[PDB]
């Protein structure tokens, strides 16, 4: 208790703007006009693009 | 035609209010069920659900 801790606080904030940081899992090619799972920036859906 | 035309008023106004009330929170973090999904692993995301 007396003796100190390190402390680090990662805040993130969600910004519904261009994420400039994102995660390692690579892309994929781009598919249109049929119904397909879809995600970007972390935004997932389904549907026709 | 006031009365016919009432009578239309009256039922698109409360479905367009319906739609709006999938905007609302609740008290959830969000709205969008996608977000908490994919924001929550299932153990906390069925207390936001």
């Amino acid at each position: 208790g007396y003796q100190p801790y390190r402390v680090v606080v990662l805040s993130f904030e969600l910004l519904h703007a261009p994420a400039t940081v994102c995660g390692p899992k690579k892309s994929t090619n781009l598919v249109k006009n049929k119904c397909v799972n879809f995600n970007f920036n972390g935004l997932t859906g389904t549907g026709v693009l | 035609l006031g009365k016919l035309q009432d009578v239309v008023n009256q039922n698109a106004q409360a479905l367009n209010t319906l739609v709006k009330q999938l905007s609302s929170n609740f008290g959830a973090i969000s709205s969008v069920l996608n977000d908490i999904l994919s924001r929550l692993d299932p153990p906390e995301a069925e207390v936001q659900i």
